[PDB]
């Protein structure tokens, strides 16, 4: 019947295509004048079409390397794989999507690669001393987590120039500490030590031959450093498969982008490396520190791991600009670097726990919406992103790639890849706009009739005036001709008041606002919806009275961001746990919950009922939680069982309960002691007592 | 939107001079000429033994785009003792900065370094010179006897500067104590008087400083960036300065009363690192005489589309208000690590449109990074956030990027032309280019025809060639232009004309002119600058009655404007252009005698109504309104029939309804014209006798505009006919109304607690809240989830205190969060109790009741009131309740009462409710079976 294929599709073969993807064009002649041209495939079939020259493309996403996920990562064997598939190629017709999948390991037993970035202002001599032997206690430590271990080490302090340096007395050069009654080196930007090796050994070696330095003022340069140890990937030596842990120690403030000027430095930094043979950064004079968005451009292509170690009276600071580059993790150093290592395991342990996807070369009308299955089955809509892992584990993710339009390229290829992995789901996009039918197309005249028209895909399209089925009418006045059914009915108005009825069909008029097009010239190129004065709320295409929302946009008005990042609490959580966004807003469920990312709930159950599920989960075996089986996953807080309950530290919350063997539980937990969570439960319940 | 591109003065210096870092237009007022300053802060020199010492080049506008080095200081260093310099010039960076104001010049050298008196240094104080005419003077506040870092000893006093209107220096040192930074203003008379090149550290009569102070405000850089401007009642120009590293790299801009440097008011940045406070400027965007301050943050990292950060930079705009509270909005940039916002230079007013306008640039933003400069048109509503145009740098890299924009001056009329002009620096190619502005033009034009209906009927006129006569009517075009400022007398306009133009491109001819005999007319045209409006006339006649078919379809007579200003250029080749709102074109359109009664004349009978929704507006959101019309012709055609929707300003059109198929899909749009907001729907061209329709508007009502009765729609159609061309207008009234969803709740941590409890000894004279027994709190929240606000409220809290003289619960301390206060009937802690770090149901029925009674404020949408009440549980009593085992349900409870609302002239309704919360003490242990 009547569809929009029939009224949208019928002026030519490519636009009939473009019209929707369930739409599919005829190339018979055999068909007479008067049946639809471009409709339904089974239509088409039903008006006996020439099934060879039925025009019906179908989008498909097949895969073209589908190698299985590792279980190992000291596979020496086969390449380390921790994302399937690998390789998918895509091809859409206009206006059409096609769905897909991925999967994404933590593999057990990476590589890992640790680079030690170390401040070397006067007040880290006694930290330099603290991890002389670092390298091979550190060693140990990581054997536990992974076989094949290198590691490396490189020093910074500021740029050896005015006014961060002492450039006077000529004494203060040689020895920045001539005042101070000692000796340090003098003044250095960053030098690169110790290329990432497995023999541990030469870690301690080399940090025993380092020697502190001393600046003027308060903020230091590390920033230059931690540019060029992500960018000189050779000097550094960072290896593909392996996880990449840049250990940046500092116990002061530092300088960013712009403080330069002052230095009389006004080029800014071009994020290339330049560190040459003698090991020191060449450019560190005469290039400003880099910007926070550089930086972040630059890790997340080289795949590294900015871990923060700093000392307490700094932590808020570096934590603030932690939360300005994604991904980077913040530790608190003591002042003798004594725990820096546990430091560096509760840090890599912290980045080996979350997996999300970013994307890179997205085509410019193509669309993705993803599903996210962290835990178990449950589907998590609108998520790209899973939290609270366990190395071994696995997430899915569900992706849909959806064209606007058909844009007229040759070949497209972008990148769907978890961050800091090396291993990508490569993409390679085609889009199927107009019919191979077209390629054995006719110029004019000839073949289309008496006329001097154009002919291609067994059907005609004349020129200006010619209005005719095959070049019949000219310039009109050429009398009622056929007058035609030029509207859904016949008692209607003709061609939607929008034109008037030429030669069997309808001749739009115009119009200064944009385009008027369709059979009964029905479609309106600005007649959509509006939110705020602009269509489509400014971030959607008109077409025919519909809204074809943008990249990042949904709903009737496209008005409703696709965003989740405004929805996200301080907890890394989605709406805290007690709701879910809703166009970039928490929409909140939880009884008597409130705020922005429902992160107030007063009137809430004490935390004691929430942890409780956690000790009869993680201690008996049983509960809510257990029956779910998300226990290992939700409760991640330590659990001790203990003698006896003490009065003694800060934060002492006495819990109780009444358990299903009628005994009464009491449990007691620490929260921020040092950033970790204890919770510890006597382990002699009270229980009834017979006689008996 | 008025700059020139095409044919702007390019000027050069040295490469590697940093040519163009700096820029300013040098205005003397002992010539009648203008000049160009560029400073080149890296430009070797012939001071003895100085390299890269820097110069100034004061720049020549007037045909040969030369430049010539002032002679500031021709002297190399001078000597504390013998191979002993008491300086050091060499890569000083002097030309980091200029100003000049009138017939003074103003350089500085941030760069400077100076060895003191008292030990062997190079410290960067900084240095100044001031220029007039022959005489230079050497000014220099940093470089006292307050030496080191503690001191000005780093100063670098020069790296900013500015004058203000009474002839007063503004300059920053971002080095003075320990880099907290530090401004210093001095009046150029005692600069320039209390100069003595014998002295190194001369003490200025009327200075104001800024002095250190706390260590917590090191390394801010105070004077990074300076402007002036008033910001209070006096005409003095206070100081304004950028302090990028304030409070944690967030940055700060601070203002000190120029009097007596005076803290005013303060600016913080909201994202650290951003470098808020790297460029400042001061500006009355709004045309009312009330300075704007604009701050910038190149580094800034707005939200993209995904949701990721990305730099791209950003502008604070701050309008000034009498009050003393400024209405700040953000300007973000367009291209990624463009640092839109290094450099925000005032224009004044560059389209003489009656309010000043600003540039901003992105020294390194465009395709191959050579740099952008964005320009914003000012209004009475603030600033135009849409930029009028862009500027685009002409030269690419060498070794650095062009930075085409890094530094930029304006509000300079350099050609006397009547338009201030703009000068723009590119350092990185050692290239300076200044873009005059062109004069603008407003021009309206007119276009009528004689007559609107025709008659194919009436042959009047005879057309030329054959004996026929035929149906024919006047075209009269006119066109007036004017424009301020310098521009030609006479203007070359290319008119030309079009008649049926929405019905071409394989369509009929269906109106002709009476000689070309197309539809198609062009015409050369002349007029005079002011209110000449200069109009021709033209005959078009109509095509015979057979020659065509159509006749509803109105006759559209199309005029569009040219305007040949290849020609209209003056003697440089300044063209002319056209204000950007006007449209170059205009309409007009007849129509066809066509069932018009005896008469020859449409007389309609048009009528509109609006169906009684009885929808209520509840005030405080969205209200989703839709109002039906019906629009009805029960008489003769109507031509342009237009419904007109006048609506108020608390109403947005969403748009006109389709999902009922049984309701006319109106065309409709939203117009602002004048200072009315009305929808207008097309109702057909003509809508035909007997027409009637039936069509949704879709609307939302934005409210919470306190005390109103409601809220009216007015409504009326319009033909363009000579006779009833109008219908009577209809108002159609909607009650606002009052709905709020309270709520009250509560909760016990812990709702229960088990008997007995763990190392619970009685003590006969209990002190701590460790002998009495386990702390129970209980929270209540009073909370205004509905639309509406309420103005006041009382909440009556129940509380179980005692059963038979046993203490139960006992109140130690109670706390509130929100617009209310409390009050117990009963002392609370009477013992003063201070530390830190088949089951019986006790209500207050059954019990002794300590009552608290709280009063509540206005709680609007979304807000709410909470009452947390900490007490202990009185062991004692349940211990020896006579005897040992039982189960109590320990019962409070609290109800509320809304008793007002701010909307006093509206059907209100008081709003009660209640919950309680129970504190269950059990027995775990039961010795029983
Ligand atoms: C825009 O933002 C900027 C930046 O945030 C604001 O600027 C700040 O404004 C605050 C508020 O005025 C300033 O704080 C004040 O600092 C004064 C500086 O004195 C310094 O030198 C003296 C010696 O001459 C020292 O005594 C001071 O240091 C001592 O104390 C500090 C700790 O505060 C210690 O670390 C030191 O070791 C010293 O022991 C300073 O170095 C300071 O005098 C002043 O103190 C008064 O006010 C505070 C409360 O704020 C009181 O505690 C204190 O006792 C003083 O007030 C009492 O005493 C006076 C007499 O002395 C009486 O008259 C009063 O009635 C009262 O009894 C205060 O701490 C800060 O310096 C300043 N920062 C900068 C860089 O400008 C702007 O305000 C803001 N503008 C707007 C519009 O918002
Ligand atoms: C103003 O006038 C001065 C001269 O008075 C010019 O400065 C000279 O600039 C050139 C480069 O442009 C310098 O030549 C280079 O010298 C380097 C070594 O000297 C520098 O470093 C030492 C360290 O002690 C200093 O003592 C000395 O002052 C310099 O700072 C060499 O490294 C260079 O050779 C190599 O590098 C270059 C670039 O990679 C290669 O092209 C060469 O082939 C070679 O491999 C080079 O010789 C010269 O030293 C500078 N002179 C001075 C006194 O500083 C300014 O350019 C000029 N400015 C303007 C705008 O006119
Ligand atoms: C995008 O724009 C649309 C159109 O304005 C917005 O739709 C509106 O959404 C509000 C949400 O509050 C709707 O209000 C609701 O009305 C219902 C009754 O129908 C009521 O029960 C609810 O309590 C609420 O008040 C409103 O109906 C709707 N407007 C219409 C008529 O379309 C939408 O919110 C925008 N999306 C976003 C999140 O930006
Ligand atoms: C780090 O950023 C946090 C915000 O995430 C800051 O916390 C608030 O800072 C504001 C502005 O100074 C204060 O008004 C609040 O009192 C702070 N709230 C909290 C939670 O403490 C914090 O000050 C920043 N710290 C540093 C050193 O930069
Ligand atoms: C993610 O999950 C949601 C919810 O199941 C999916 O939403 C549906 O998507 C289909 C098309 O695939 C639509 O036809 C339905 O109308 C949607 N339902 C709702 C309630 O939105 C979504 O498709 C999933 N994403 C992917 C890539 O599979
Ligand atoms: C510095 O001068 C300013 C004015 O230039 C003084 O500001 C005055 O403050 C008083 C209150 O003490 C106000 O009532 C006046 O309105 C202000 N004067 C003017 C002219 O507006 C300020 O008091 C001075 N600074 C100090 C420390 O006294
Ligand atoms: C018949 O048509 C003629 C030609 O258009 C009309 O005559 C003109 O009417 C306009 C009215 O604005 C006058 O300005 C012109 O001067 C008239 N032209 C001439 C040649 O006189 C006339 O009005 C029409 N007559 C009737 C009764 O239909
Ligand atoms: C209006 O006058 C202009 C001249 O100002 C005429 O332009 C002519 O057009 C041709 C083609 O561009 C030029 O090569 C000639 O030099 C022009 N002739 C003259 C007289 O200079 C133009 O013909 C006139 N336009 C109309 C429609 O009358
Ligand atoms: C008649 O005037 C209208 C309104 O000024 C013109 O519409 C603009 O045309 C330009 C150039 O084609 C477009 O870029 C704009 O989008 C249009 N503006 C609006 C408000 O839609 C129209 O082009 C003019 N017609 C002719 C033939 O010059
Ligand atoms: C809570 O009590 C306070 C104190 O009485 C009230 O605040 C006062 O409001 C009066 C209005 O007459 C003012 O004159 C006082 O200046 C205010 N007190 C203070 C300390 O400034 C407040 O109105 C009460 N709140 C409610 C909701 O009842
Ligand atoms: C794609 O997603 C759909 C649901 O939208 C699901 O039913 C289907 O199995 C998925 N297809 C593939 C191959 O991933
Ligand atoms: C089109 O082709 C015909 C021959 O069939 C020819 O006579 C005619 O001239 C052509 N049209 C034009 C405009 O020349
Ligand atoms: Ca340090
Ligand atoms: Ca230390
Ligand atoms: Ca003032
Ligand atoms: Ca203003
Ligand atoms: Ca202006
Ligand atoms: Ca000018
Ligand atoms: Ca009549
Ligand atoms: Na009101």
């Amino acid at each position: 019947g009547p569809n929009i294929c029939t009224t949208r599709g019928v002026s030519s073969c490519q636009q009939c295509l473009a019209v929707s993807p369930m739409c599919a064009w005829c190339s018979d002649e055999a068909l007479p004048l008067g049946s639809p041209r471009c409709d339904l495939k089974e239509n088409l079939l039903k008006d006996n079409c020439a099934p060879e020259s039925i025009e019906f493309p179908v989008s498909e996403a097949r895969v073209l390397e589908d190698r299985p996920l590792s279980d190992k990562g000291s596979g020496d064997s086969s390449q380390v794989t921790q994302v399937s598939p690998q390789r998918i190629a895509l091809r859409l017709r206009p206006d059409d999507s096609k769905n897909f999948s991925i999967q994404v390991r933590q593999v057990e037993d990476y590589p890992v690669d640790i680079y030690y970035l170390m401040d070397l202002s006067y007040s880290m001599k006694d930290d330099l001393w603290s991890i002389q032997n670092l390298g091979t206690k550190l060693a140990t430590q990581m054997r536990k987590l992974t076989s094949n271990l290198r590691i490396g080490f490189g020093a910074f302090v500021d740029k050896p120039v005015s006014p961060y340096m002492y450039i006077s007395p000529p004494e203060a050069l040689e020895n920045p500490c001539y005042d101070m009654k000692t000796t340090c080196l003098p003044m250095f930007g960053y030098k690169h030590v110790l290329t990432l090796t497995d023999q541990v050994t030469r870690f301690n070696e080399e940090v025993k031959k380092q020697s502190v330095s001393r600046n003027r003022d308060a903020p230091e340069g590390g920033f230059d450093a931690i540019m060029q140890a992500t960018v000189c990937d050779e000097k550094i030596g960072w290896r593909n498969d392996a996880s990449h842990l840049l250990v940046f120690t500092t116990d002061a403030k530092t300088h960013i982008a712009l403080d330069g000027r002052l230095a009389g430095i006004v080029q800014p930094n071009d994020g290339q490396c330049h560190v040459g043979s003698d090991n020191h950064y060449s450019a560190s004079t005469t290039m400003d520190y880099p910007s926070l968005g550089l930086m972040t451009e630059k890790l997340s292509q080289k795949n590294i791991n900015l871990i923060f170690a700093v000392t307490e009276n700094v932590v808020n600071l570096y934590q603030n600009y932690s939360e300005l580059i994604p991904g980077t993790t913040v530790g608190v150093l003591s002042m003798d670097s004594s725990n820096v290592l546990q430091l560096i395991v509760d840090a890599y342990g912290k980045i080996r726990s979350k997996v999300e996807l970013e994307v890179r070369d997205l085509p410019e009308e193509l669309s993705l919406s993803f599903n996210a299955t962290c835990l178990n089955n449950e589907v998590i809509p609108g998520l790209k992103s899973c939290m609270g892992l366990k190395i071994g584990d696995t997430v899915s993710f569900s992706i849909e790639a959806k064209v606007r339009g058909c844009p007229q390229e040759k070949e497209k290829s972008f990148t769907i890849k978890p961050v800091g992995f090396k291993d990508s789901l490569i993409v390679q996009v085609t889009f199927d706009c107009d019919c191979a039918c077209q390629a054995q197309a006719e110029p004019n005249s000839h073949r289309c009739n008496n006329g001097n028209g154009t002919f291609e895909c067994g059907v005609c399209r004349c020129g200006p005036g010619w209005l005719g089925s095959q070049c019949e009418c000219s310039e009109e006045d050429y009398r009622p001709s056929q007058q035609d059914e030029c509207s859904p009915r016949e008692g209607q108005p003709v061609c939607s008041q929008r034109g008037e009825c030429l030669c069997g069909q309808c001749v739009c008029h115009s119009s200064d606002f944009g385009k008027i097009t369709g059979k009964y010239c029905e479609c309106d190129d600005f007649s959509c919806v509006r939110y705020k004065g602009e269509m489509c709320s400014g971030h959607g295409q008109c077409s025919c009275g519909d809204c074809l929302c943008d990249s990042d946009w949904t709903g009737y008005y496209c008005n409703c961001t696709t965003r989740t990042d405004t929805c996200m609490s301080s907890n890394g959580l989605l709406c805290s746990g007690r709701g879910k966004c809703e166009c970039g807003s928490c929409v909140c469920i939880q009884p008597g919950s409130y705020g922005d990312t429902c992160e107030k709930c007063p009137t809430c159950p004490d935390a004691c009922t929430f942890k409780k599920e956690c000790v009869e989960c993680k201690k008996f075996d049983r509960g809510a939680l257990h029956d779910e089986n998300t226990c290992n996953r939700y409760c991640r807080d330590e659990i001790e069982s203990v003698k006896e309950l003490k009065d003694t530290g800060k934060d002492a919350v006495n819990c109780t309960y009444k358990n299903e063997d009628d005994c009464v539980v009491r449990f007691q937990y620490y929260e921020d002691s040092s950033g970790k969570s204890i919770l510890y439960v006597v382990e002699e319940p009270e229980c009834p007592k017979g006689p008996d | 939107f008025n700059l020139d591109v095409d044919s702007p003065a390019e000027y050069s210096g040295p490469e590697g001079s940093y040519f163009g870092f700096a820029v300013d237009f040098f205005v003397p007022s002992a010539s009648s000429r203008m000049f160009l300053l560029v400073g080149a802060p890296k430009a070797n020199t012939t001071q003895p033994g100085i390299v890269e010492g820097g110069q100034v080049l004061k720049c020549d506008w007037s045909s040969t785009r030369r430049c010539q080095p002032i002679e500031f200081d021709a002297t190399g260093n001078r000597d504390y003792a013998k191979d002993d310099p008491l300086e050091f010039k060499s890569h000083q960076w002097f030309g980091a900065s200029v100003r000049s104001k009138q017939d003074k010049i103003l350089a500085c050298a941030p760069l400077y370094h100076w060895r003191t008196e008292m030990k062997q240094e190079r410290e960067p104080v900084g240095t100044c010179f001031l220029q007039d005419g022959t005489k230079t003077v050497e000014y220099a506040p940093c470089r006292s006897q307050d030496i080191d870092a503690d001191g000005q000893g780093f100063c670098q006093g020069g790296f900013s500067i500015d004058f203000t209107k009474a002839d007063r220096v503004l300059l920053g040192g971002p080095g003075s104590f320990y880099w907290q930074g530090q401004l210093i203003s001095d009046q150029v008379a005692e600069i320039v008087s209390k100069y003595d090149p014998n002295v190194y550290s001369i003490k200025y009569n009327n200075q104001l400083a800024t002095r250190t102070a706390q260590a917590i405000f090191d390394d801010s850089y105070l004077g990074y960036s300076v402007a002036v401007g008033d910001f209070n009642g006096d005409g003095i120009d206070d100081f304004v300065s950028g302090v990028p590293r304030a409070a944690r790299t967030l940055g700060m801009v601070y203002i000190y009363d120029g009097k007596n440097m005076s803290s005013l008011y303060n600016f913080t940045g909201e994202q650290m690192a951003a470098y808020f406070g790297f460029s400042v400027a001061a500006t009355d965007i709004n045309g009312d005489d009330y300075a704007d301050v604009f701050i910038g943050a190149p580094l800034f990292m707005d939200r993209g589309s995904d949701g990721k950060l990305q730099e791209v930079g950003q502008v604070s705009v701050s309008l000034q208000r009498a009050s003393g509270d400024f209405q700040t909005t953000k300007l973000n940039g367009f291209e990624v690590f463009a640092r839109f916002g290094s450099a925000i230079a005032p224009l004044g007013d560059l389209d003489q449109d009656g309010f000043n306008d600003i540039a901003i640039a992105a020294p390194y933003g465009g395709e191959d990074k050579k740099g952008i400069v964005y320009i914003f048109n000012g209004r009475s509503t603030g600033l135009n956030a849409v930029p009028s145009q862009i500027l685009e740098g002409q030269w690419a890299a060498r070794s650095m990027p062009p930075s085409f924009g890094y530094s930029m001056k304006g509000a300079t009329d350099i050609d006397k032309n009547g338009y201030p002009d703009l000068i723009v620096g590119a350092f990185g190619v050692d290239r300076a280019i200044l873009y005059r502005a062109r004069p603008v033009i407003t021009v309206n034009a007119g276009l009528e025809v004689y007559p609107s209906i025709l008659n194919q009927d009436n042959k009047t006129c005879s057309l030329p060639g054959t004996a026929l006569k035929v149906s024919c009517f006047n075209v009269r075009f006119c066109l007036k232009a004017d424009g301020k400022g310098v521009l030609p007398r006479k203007l070359n306009f290319q008119v030309e004309l079009l008649l049926d133009k929405l019905k071409q491109k394989g369509a009929i001819r269906r109106a002709l002119f009476l000689y070309s005999r197309s539809p198609s007319h062009s015409k050369n045209m002349t007029i005079s600058r002011g209110g000449l409006m200069q109009c021709e006339e033209l005959i078009a006649y109509l095509r015979d009655e057979s020659e065509f078919r159509d006749k509803l379809t109105p006759i559209t007579i199309f005029m569009e404007y040219r305007l040949d200003y290849r020609t209209a250029a003056d003697t440089t080749g300044l063209q002319p252009i056209l204000n950007q709102f006007t449209p170059a074109n205009i309409s007009r359109q007849a129509h066809i005698l066509l069932d018009c009664g005896e008469d020859n004349v449409c007389k309609p009978k048009l009528e509109v109504s609006v169906d009684s929704d009885q929808k209520k507006i509840y005030i405080g959101d969205d209200n989703p309104l839709t109002l039906i019309v019906k629009a009805q012709n029960q008489g003769e055609g109507a031509y342009e029939a237009e419904l007109i929707v006048s609506i108020p300003l608390q109403a947005d059109f969403i748009g006109v309804v389709r999902n009922n198929e049984a309701l006319a899909r109106l065309s409709c749009a939203f117009k602002t014209e004048n200072q009315t907001r009305q929808v207008v729907c097309d109702l057909g061209n003509p809508m035909k006798a007997g027409t009637q329709l039936l069509a949704g508007l879709r609307f939302s009502v934005h409210q919470q505009s306190e005390m109103d009765t409601s809220v009216k729609f007015d409504l009326q159609i319009q033909s363009s006919n000579l006779f009833d061309k109008v219908s009577p207008v209809v108002s159609h009234k909607v009650d606002l109304a009052v709905l709020a969803a309270v709520e009250i709740r509560g909760v016990s941590s812990p709702d229960h607690v088990f008997l007995p409890i763990p190392n619970w000894e009685h003590k006969e004279n209990p002190e701590t809240e460790e002998d009495v027994g386990p702390v129970v709190q209980h929270i209540y929240e009073l909370r205004n989830n509905g639309p509406s606000s309420f103005s006041k409220a009382m909440l009556h809290l129940q509380w179980p205190y005692k059963y038979n003289n046993n203490t139960l619960l006992y109140i130690l301390h109670y706390d509130i969060d929100g617009p209310m206060n409390c009050t117990s009937d009963m002392e609370i802690n009477p013992l003063r109790i201070k530390i830190s770090s088949d089951i019986h149901t006790l209500g207050c029925g059954v019990a002794q009741c300590l009552k608290i009674v709280c009063q509540v404020g206005r709680l609007d949408r979304g807000k709410s009131a909470i009452l947390y009440v900490k007490s202990l549980l009185w062991t004692e009593t349940f211990m020896n309740k006579e005897n040992q085992n039982h189960s109590y349900s320990l019962k409070s409870s609290a109800s509320f009462n809304v008793i007002e609302f701010p909307y006093k002239n509206l059907p209100i309704e008081d709003i009660t409710n209640s919950t309680l919360v129970t504190t269950n003490v059990t027995w775990g242990i039961q010795p029983a079976p």
